[PDB]
C-alpha cells in the first residue's frame, strides 16, 4: 500500500474535532472524522479511513478481526501516541463522549518552554483572526465557532477540492500552514495544549510513514503481537527514526563575496539563492525518499531539520545522495560551499520522552555534523581539484575564479546567473524550476524563476517541475508552494527616492541588524521534561515568517522609502532615506518586542551616507557599526558612529522626547533657530575634555536666551546638559539633520 | 644592491591629505585628514608621495609627447612590458611631535572654509582638518637597484623630481593654499651589501 | 629550532582573494615565494630552491604574537567539544584539552587622472599595535636564509608594494623553551603550515584528520614571465591549524609551466606533536 494512506490518515486524524465543539453533538471524534470524510473530502474508502477512526485499544478491539492487515490502523494509532509527546496509550481521550471535555482553551505557546529557566511556567494564548496576525501573548482568550464555521466551509470546499494523492499533499500542508498553524491541538494535559495540531499532525504522518517503511524493512507484520502486549516500550528501543540535519557552511562569506558594480541586486540575488538551493536539495531528498513535506521540521538560514525512514535502503540512497550532492558542489563550488548532512540514530524509546535524551541528542547531532565538518573530502576529489588547475589570464571580478568564465567577458557563469535573476527578483514572481533555466542547482536541474505571465502556461502542461512562489495564490489548481522572502522596495532607485524627501538633509541611510541571544537559543532549544518534537519548529517558522511577511507588510502599510536586501535574525540590510529608516528602527523594535512577547531583542546599527556612495562600502561599514553596537548580548542601537550607542529605551524615551521637545519649542520661535542650536551644540560637544568652562558658558548663554527660548525651556536645557548630555547632543544633532535646507 | 633614501618632509603650509570613511558629524570637521588607525597620529600615505613624484616626473619627462623612465622608476603592468618598480616607498609618519608640543599646539588644526554662490551670495561653510604647518615628516625610501650603470641617471632624475615637488603641493585642496612641502637634509646610505660610488648620490641629494 | 620575530613599522596587507580585505598573518608559501623572489634579486635562485627541496629551510607560517606570548590558531580537535576565539598560546594548549593584536582598517585611495575622472580604490589593511607583531619558525638555520631575509625587510613583505604598506625589521632572538614542545613527541599531531602531501601519502593521512582545505594561488609577477600577467595554477593546501595522527611531508610544486622561468609553491609539513 502506498504511503498516501497514512499521510492522508494521520494528518487528517482528529481534524474533524474542529466542529466537535463547533456543534452540540458529541459522537466519537475519530468516527466523527470517519463519517465527515464521506461528506467533506470525497467518496472515501472506509479501509483508508480505518487508520483514522480506530486510534485506541478500546476502539481497535471492537474491530480487531473484521478488518485485516494492509490497512494499517495500528500505525497512525502508535504515531498519535508518540506524537503527543510522552504517552496516551489506553485512555478515553477528548471526543470519545466520556466527560465534560474542555472546549474553550486557545493555543499555549512554547516561547516560555524555550529556556524554561527564564520564564518558569506560564500559559500563553493566541489571538486568531478569520498572516493571520497572531502573537504568542499571555492575555487569555478563547476560540470561537465562527472561525470553526469558516474553516469548515473551507473544509467542505478545499478539502473537497483536493485529492488524496502524493502529488497534492504539499498544497494541503500549505493550506494547513495558512490556517491551522496558529490553532490549538486539544485541551488535554499539557502535551497537546502546547502544540498546534499542524506540526503534531504532520509529525504523526511522519512517524507513521517511517515506521511503515521500517515494518517493510525488517519484514514484520501481525501488528497485534508486536504492539499490544504492554505499553510497547520493549518494541520502541530499535532504530526506527532519524532526526537528520543539513548544514550550509560559509554561506555568509559567499553572499558577501562581491566586489562588483552591481553589488546590491547581486547581493539580494545570492542571499535569496542560498536559501532556495537548500530548500530544493531538501525537497529532492524528500522526493527520492518517497516522502512528503511532513517530516521536514524546519529550514532556516543555512540548515534544515527533518525526520527520515530508518531502512538500509534509505541509508544507501542517503549515501548515494551525499555522493551526488558533494560531487555537484565540488565541481561547482570548491570549498566555499560545503553542505553537511548528519542524522542521529534514535529510537522510539528515545522518542517517548522519559529517559532524557534530547538536548544531548542535539549535541550528538552537532558533534556528528562537526565530525563531518572537519573531515570533508577523502582523497580522489582532493587530487581532482589539485590536478584540475590551469593557467590563464582572465578572472571574474567577484567570484574570482577562472573556470566557467563566459566568452568575451569576465563574469562567471554562476555570477552572470546571479546578475540575471538579480534585476527581476520582484515582489510577485514565481520560482519555477526547469531543465532549461539560468541558475544551477543539483541534480542538474536549473532555476528559471520567471514572472507570472509566461511561467503560467507550462506550469501545468509541462509537469514534473516543483514550482516555488512567494504569494498565496495556489488554491489547489496550480501545484505551486509558497516560500516568502524579504523583498520590499520603494522603487529600487535611490536618485528618485532621495529627491522625494525635500525636507531634511539629502542623505541616504542604511541599516544592519540581528537578533540578540539567538546562538544560546539554539544551543539549548527545548528541555527534556516539557518536550514534544514539533513545538520548537513553530518558534523558528514564526520568527522567519514574521521577518519576511511582517516586515514586508509593515513597510507596505506605512509608505516607507526603504529598499530591502536581506531578511533574517542574523542578516538584515535595508537601504533608504535616513528620515524613514531612523523611525523605522523604533517600530521594528516594538514589533519584534511584542512578537517575541518581550523575550528576544534586537541589536541594530544605522549609519548615514552620501547618496552617491558604493553600497558595498556602506554595508561593510554599517555591519561593523552594528558590530560595535552588538557587543555593546544586550539590546542596543548605534546612531551613525561607534561613539553614539544607545539602548532601545534610552533611544525611544530619552532622545525622542528630547527631540520632540526641541522640535516643539524651536519651531515656535522665529529668531532662535538655528544659530543658537549650532552654538549650543558647539559648546555641548566640547565639554567632554574641559568641563566647568563649557558648563559655565552654557549657563550664561542659557540665561541670556531665557527671554527668547523660554523661562522654562532654559531650565530643562541646563538640567539636561548636567544630567544626560550625550542623549541631548545627539538629539540636537538629529534635529539639525532633519531641519536642513 | 639596495639603497636607502633618507630625509625629511619639512612642511611649509597645509597638507590636507587623504580622507577616511568616518561619519562626518555636523559639529566639527567633515572630511577629516588621514591618520593612523591605532595611534591616531597624522601621517601621509606613501602612495600619495609616490604619486606626486610619479606625476611630476611624468609631466616634465619627454615634454612634448607612457615613457620608459616613468615605468623604469615607478613600475608598470602593461600588456607587453612589465617592469619591477625600481623605487620603494613607505608611509611617512609625523616625527617631531615632541617639539611640536613644545609650542603647546595640537598636531592637526581645523581650517574653516566656504564658497559663496556667485548668484545669491549665500555662503557654504566647510571645515577641513589638516596638519599644521611646520610639521617635519621623517621619511625613508629604499631603492631596488639592479644595474650599476643607471644609478647616476636615476638619482639625477629623482633629485629633479625631489625639487619639482617643492614647487607643487602634496595632496588635498592644493590650489587654495595647501600641501606645499620642502625637503631637508636628504641623503643616501646602502641598506645591505656595500656600494662603492655612494658619494655622487649623497652629494646630488645634498645639492 | 629557531624563531624569526617580525616587528612591523607600518600597516600591512595580506589578502585572501581581493584587495579590500586583509588578514593578520601570511602563510609559508607567501614567505618562500617572497624570499626566492629576493634570490632572483641576487642570483641565488636554484641553490635556494634546492636548499628548500632538500629540507634544510623547512619553515612554519607566520603566527600572531603579543608581548612574550606566541600564539597559534586553535587546533581543530575532533573531541566531544569559544567559537569567537581564534588563537591560543603554544605553551597553553593542553589545558584547553586577553587577546588584542591590533585593528584592521581600509585606507582608501585614488588614482589621479589629468582629463579623465579620478579613479578611487580602497586597500584593506591591518595595523599591529606596539609590543606585538608576527613570527615564524624555521628549522636548522642557514646563512643564506639570513642573507635573503635582510633583503626582504627592505623590499616589503605583504601584498601592496611599493606603496607603501608592508615593512618590518626582523630579529631572530633564538628559541629557549619552545623547541622542547617540538621535541615533545605526542599522540596527536598539529600542522603549522599550508601543507599539501604528495599523492602517495595523501590517503593514509586521514585516519583521524580534522583538516580544512584552503585555496592558494594568484597572479605571477616578473620582468620575464609570459609578457602579461597570468594566473598560477591554484593549489589546494590544508589550513594551518589542522590536526592529524599520520604525519606526512609535502613538497614544493611547480605551478608555472607556460612562462620561461618556473613558479613554485612551498607546501610541506611542519608539525607540533601533542597528546
Amino acid at each position: 500500500m502506498d504511503k498516501i494512506n497514512l499521510v492522508c490518515g494521520s494528518l487528517l486524524h482528529n481534524i474533524g474535532k474542529i466542529i466537535y465543539r463547533g456543534t452540540s453533538e458529541r459522537a466519537k471524534h475519530s468516527k466523527l472524522g470517519g463519517d465527515f470524510i464521506k461528506s467533506f473530502e470525497q467518496f472515501r474508502n472506509t479501509e483508508l479511513t480505518d487508520c483514522i477512526r480506530y486510534h485506541h485499544a478500546q476502539e481497535i478491539t471492537s474491530v480487531k478481526s473484521n478488518k485485516e492487515k494492509n490497512s494499517l490502523f495500528y500505525i497512525t494509532y502508535i504515531a498519535d501516541n508518540i506524537s503527543s509527546g510522552m504517552d496516551r496509550r489506553k485512555d478515553l481521550e477528548e471526543g470519545a463522549e466520556g466527560f465534560n471535555w474542555d472546549k474553550k482553551v486557545a493555543l499555549g505557546s512554547v516561547f516560555n518552554v524555550l529556556n524554561e529557566k527564564e520564564k518558569g511556567r506560564q500559559n500563553y494564548s493566541y489571538p486568531f483572526v478569520a498572516e493571520p496576525l497572531n502573537f504568542p501573548t499571555a492575555t487569555q482568550n478563547q476560540y470561537t465557532t465562527s472561525y470553526y464555521d469558516g474553516l469548515i466551509t473551507d473544509m467542505k470546499t478545499i478539502l473537497q477540492r483536493l485529492k488524496p494523492d502524493k502529488e497534492h499533499i504539499n498544497s494541503l500542508l500549505q493550506m494547513m500552514e495558512s490556517l491551522w498553524s496558529y490553532v490549538p491541538s486539544s485541551t488535554d494535559k499539557n502535551q497537546l495544549v502546547d502544540i498546534s495540531l499542524y506540526d503534531h499532525s504532520r509529525t504523526t504522518a511522519a512517524i507513521a510513514s517511517a515506521i511503515y517503511d521500517y515494518f517493510q524493512a525488517e519484514n514484520i507484520t501481525d501488528y497485534q503481537k508486536e504492539l499490544f502486549d504492554y505499553n510497547a516500550t520493549e518494541f520502541y528501543d530499535k532504530n526506527a527514526f532519524l532526526m537528520m540535519n543539513f548544514d550550509m557552511s560559509g554561506v555568509q562569506n559567499f553572499i558577501y563575496n562581491i566586489s562588483g558594480s552591481k553589488a546590491l541586486k547581486s547581493l539580494r540575488a545570492r542571499s535569496f539563492y542560498l536559501d532556495m538551493l537548500l530548500e530544493y536539495i531538501s525537497d529532492n531528498l524528500l522526493e527520492k525518499l518517497e516522502l512528503s513535506r511532513a517530516n521536514i521540521l524546519y529550514v532556516g538560514g543555512g540548515h534544515a531539520y527533518l525526520l527520515l525512514a530508518n531502512t538500509n535502503k534509505t541509508k544507501a540512497i542517503l549515501s548515494d545522495f551525499e555522493h551526488d550532492l558533494k560531487t555537484w558542489f565540488l565541481d561547482k563550488f570548491k570549498i566555499d560551499l560545503y553542505v553537511a548532512m548528519a542524522y542521529t540514530e534514535v529510537s522510539a524509546n528515545d522518542l517517548m520522552n522519559h529517559n532524557g535524551h534530547y538536548r544531548d541528542i542535539y549535541r550528538r547531532l552537532s558533534q556528528k555534523t562537526s565530525a563531518k565538518k572537519a573531515n570533508r573530502y577523502t582523497a580522489e576529489e582532493i587530487l581532482n581539484l589539485n590536478h584540475q588547475g590551469t593557467e590563464n589570464a582572465r578572472e571574474c571580478r567577484e567570484c574570482k575564479r577562472s573556470d566557467l568564465l563566459i566568452e568575451e567577458d569576465d563574469i562567471c557563469e554562476i555570477c552572470d546567473s546571479l546578475q540575471k535573476v538579480s534585476r527581476d527578483l520582484t515582489r510577485e514572481n514565481i520560482f519555477v524550476i526547469a531543465n532549461e533555466g539560468v541558475l544551477d542547482m543539483p541534480f542538474g536541474k536549473k532555476m528559471s524563476a520567471l514572472s507570472y505571465s509566461q511561467a503560467d502556461k507550462l506550469k501545468k502542461s509541462n509537469a514534473e517541475v516543483q514550482i516555488y512562489a512567494k504569494n498565496i495564490s495556489e488554491i489547489g489548481q496550480n501545484l505551486m508552494t509558497r516560500i516568502d522572502m524579504g523583498d520590499y522596495t520603494y522603487r529600487s532607485d535611490f536618485h528618485e527616492m532621495l529627491e522625494e524627501v525635500e525636507v531634511g538633509i539629502n542623505r541616504l541611510g542604511v541599516l544592519r541588524a540581528d537578533v540578540d541571544n539567538l546562538g544560546q537559543a539554539f544551543i539549548n532549544g527545548i528541555p527534556d521534561d516539557y518536550l514534544s518534537i514539533s513545538r520548537t519548529a513553530t518558534f523558528s517558522r514564526a520568527m522567519s515568517r514574521f521577518f519576511k511577511n511582517y516586515l514586508n507588510q509593515l513597510l507596505a502599510e506605512k509608505s516607507y522609502k526603504i529598499n530591502v536586501i536581506y531578511a533574517g535574525g542574523d542578516d538584515l540590510f535595508m537601504i533608504g532615506a535616513w528620515q524613514d529608516i531612523l523611525d523605522f528602527s523604533i517600530v521594528l523594535k516594538q514589533k519584534f518586542a511584542d512578537f517575541t512577547q518581550n523575550k528576544l531583542s534586537i541589536s541594530a546599527g544605522i549609519g548615514m551616507f552620501r547618496e552617491k556612495y558604493p553600497v558595498a562600502r556602506m554595508a561593510s561599514l554599517t555591519g561593523d557599526l552594528e558590530d560595535a553596537a552588538k557587543d555593546y548580548t544586550k539590546n542596543a542601537v548605534t546612531l551613525f558612529d561607534a561613539t553614539n550607542v544607545f539602548s532601545w529605551d534610552t533611544l525611544e524615551n530619552d532622545i525622542f522626547v528630547k527631540l520632540d521637545a526641541i522640535t516643539k519649542n524651536f519651531e515656535k520661535l522665529d529668531e532662535t533657530g538655528k544659530a543658537f542650536i549650532y552654538r549650543l551644540i558647539d559648546l555641548l560637544r566640547g565639554v567632554n575634555e574641559n568641563q566647568q568652562i563649557n558648563i559655565a558658558r552654557l549657563a550664561y548663554t542659557l540665561s541670556r536666551m531665557e527671554e527668547k527660548i523660554g523661562k522654562t525651556f532654559a531650565q530643562e536645557l541646563y538640567n539636561w546638559a548636567n544630567a544626560d548630555r550625550k542623549t541631548l547632543i545627539m538629539a540636537l544633532e538629529i534635529y539639525i539633520l532633519k531641519t536642513r535646507e | 644592491m639596495k639603497l636607502v633614501i633618507e630625509g625629511t618632509i619639512v612642511l611649509k603650509t597645509g597638507m590636507h591629505i587623504g580622507g577616511s570613511s568616518d561619519f562626518s558629524a555636523i559639529g566639527a570637521v567633515a572630511s577629516p585628514v588621514v591618520r593612523d588607525t591605532l595611534t591616531r597620529l597624522p601621517l601621509i600615505p606613501g602612495s600619495s608621495l609616490k604619486g606626486k613624484m610619479r606625476y611630476l616626473l611624468a609631466k616634465e619627462l619627454n615634454n612634448g609627447i607612457d615613457q620608459d623612465e616613468i615605468l623604469r622608476l615607478f613600475g608598470s603592468s602593461e600588456k607587453d612590458k612589465i617592469r619591477r618598480a625600481r623605487l620603494k616607498f613607505n608611509d611617512i609618519k609625523l616625527s617631531n611631535l615632541a617639539e611640536l608640543e613644545t609650542f603647546n599646539v595640537s598636531s592637526t588644526e581645523v581650517k574653516f572654509e566656504n564658497t559663496i554662490n556667485r548668484k545669491t551670495a549665500v555662503a557654504n561653510p566647510r571645515q577641513i582638518e589638516r596638519v599644521i604647518a611646520g610639521s617635519k615628516f621623517d621619511f625613508e625610501i629604499f631603492y631596488n637597484l639592479d644595474d650599476i650603470k643607471e644609478v647616476e641617471k636615476d638619482f639625477e632624475n629623482i633629485k629633479q623630481g625631489f625639487d619639482l615637488l617643492e614647487f607643487d603641493y602634496l595632496g588635498g585642496h592644493g590650489t587654495r593654499g595647501s600641501g606645499r612641502i620642502a625637503f631637508e637634509n636628504l641623503s643616501v646610505i646602502t641598506a645591505v651589501g656595500n656600494f662603492e660610488k655612494i658619494n655622487t648620490l649623497n652629494e646630488i641629494l645634498g645639492a | 629550532m629557531k624563531i624569526i620575530k617580525l616587528y612591523f613599522e607600518s600597516p600591512v596587507h595580506f589578502g585572501e582573494k581581493r584587495l579590500s580585505e586583509s588578514k593578520i598573518t601570511f602563510s609559508a608559501d607567501t614567505l618562500f615565494s617572497a624570499l626566492m623572489i629576493e634570490a632572483v634579486g641576487l642570483g641565488k635562485e636554484d641553490e635556494f630552491y634546492q636548499l628548500a627541496s632538500n629540507n634544510l629551510v623547512k619553515f612554519s607560517d607566520a603566527f600572531p604574537f603579543i608581548d612574550q606570548y606566541y600564539y597559534i590558531p586553535k587546533p581543530m580537535f575532533n573531541l566531544k567539544l569559544f567559537k569567537k576565539l581564534l588563537y591560543v598560546p603554544i605553551d597553553s594548549l593542553e589545558d584547553y584539552l586577553s587577546f588584542n593584536l591590533g585593528k584592521l582598517a581600509l585606507s582608501e585611495k585614488v588614482q589621479q587622472h589629468d582629463f579623465k575622472d579620478s579613479e578611487p580604490y580602497n586597500v584593506g589593511t591591518f595595523t599591529f599595535k606596539e609590543n606585538t607583531g608576527l613570527y615564524v619558525l624555521i628549522e636548522q638555520t642557514h646563512p643564506l636564509l639570513e642573507e635573503l631575509l635582510e633583503n626582504l625587510q627592505y623590499s616589503g613583505i605583504g601584498g601592496k608594494r611599493n606603496s607603501g604598506y608592508g615593512k618590518f625589521k626582523f630579529e631572530i632572538l633564538e628559541d629557549s623553551d619552545i623547541e622542547d614542545l617540538f621535541s615533545a613527541k605526542g599522540n596527536r599531531k598539529i600542522l603549522l603550515s599550508g601543507a599539501l602531501p604528495k599523492d602517495a601519502e595523501l590517503e593514509q593521512a586521514l585516519k583521524n584528520a580534522s583538516y580544512l582545505l584552503e585555496r592558494r594561488g594568484g597572479f605571477v609577477q616578473s620582468d620575464t614571465y609570459a609578457t602579461n600577467l597570468v594566473k598560477k595554477q591554484d593549489l589546494y593546501v590544508f589550513k594551518s591549524g589542522s590536526t592529524f595522527e599520520n604525519s606526512f611531508d609535502g613538497d614544493i610544486y611547480q605551478v608555472g609551466k607556460k612562462g620561461n622561468h618556473p613558479v613554485y609553491k612551498y607546501a610541506k609539513s611542519f608539525f607540533l606533536e601533542v597528546s
